[PDB]
Parts: C-alpha cells; structure tokens; sequence
C-alpha cells in the first residue's frame, strides 16, 4: 500500500526541507561523547588479556 | 497551454513570462494547479457537474 | 566509507516524470502488471467462471 499512495507536499524546497530537519538533529549528537567511550572500551581488553 | 509554462511538455508553445522567478515543479504541484483551473471555468460557465 | 544499499540511486531531483521506466522499482511494477495480464487473457487457467 505504500508503494502504491505516496506524495510530496504541493510546495517542496529541498534545500528549506532538510535545512530544518538536519539542524534540531545536529544540535543533540553525541558522537563526541562516543568517541571517547571507545577509548575506554579498547583499552580495557588490553588490560584484562 | 497554461501547464507548459510552468514545466516541460511535448507541445509547441511560446513563452512570454520567464524573467518571473518559480519553483521547480514535481507533480504533486502540477495537480494542485489544475485543480484551480477546472474550478475558475467551472464558475465561469455556471457549471456544477 | 561506504555505505551499501539494495537498490540503485541516482542524484536528487524532483521534477522527475511519474511513468518513467527507467526507475527499477516503477519498471518492476510494470512488468508484474503486464504478466498478469497474459495469465487471465483467454481464460485457459481459469475454468468455472
């Protein structure tokens, strides 16, 4: 059925569209804090063998 | 006649009005435009059918 | 820094024709449709009607 009844809005920019969704996303991330938590996690198995 | 001027088709038309800045057109746009059109004649004519 | 998918992408761009069998997944459609029409043409497959 999805692939079957699918529209765009009748007025689309996709320049507008995703530079108001990639902004709220971006400013929540938490790569920079995963980043550091993989340090961690490397370097306690090389402790532990 | 009024379709071709806001996208492309395969009949031979002029253009007068391109120096007016529009969108790019998907087809969602295209039938919403349409929509108008049937309507405007419709009360024109006094039609109801 | 690669990413795989199943399907095949092209760049975006939304003035793109509805009916367009160059796109896989409409082209796939189509030829399901067009099957279906040769199972039920002459009736051969379905007695009792």
């Amino acid at each position: 059925v999805a692939l079957l009844s699918g529209k765009y809005p009748p007025d689309l920019v996709t320049n507008v569209w995703y530079a108001d969704a990639i902004y709220p996303m971006y400013a929540d991330t938490e790569v920079f804090s995963n980043l550091q938590r993989d340090m961690i996690t490397c370097e306690a198995v090389q402790t532990l063998v | 006649t009024l379709v071709a001027q806001i996208s492309e088709t395969q009949y031979p038309v002029d253009r007068y009005l391109d120096w007016i800045p529009s969108l790019r057109a998907s087809a969602a746009t295209a039938a919403t435009f349409a929509e108008w059109v049937n309507t405007s004649m419709k009360t024109a004519f006094d039609l109801s059918d | 820094e690669v990413l795989l998918l199943p399907i095949d992408h092209q760049p975006a761009n939304v003035t793109t024709p509805t009916l367009d069998f160059t796109n896989e997944l409409t082209n796939w459609r189509a030829r399901v449709c067009e099957l279906m029409k040769n199972l039920v043409d002459n009736q051969r497959y379905q007695p009792g009607w």
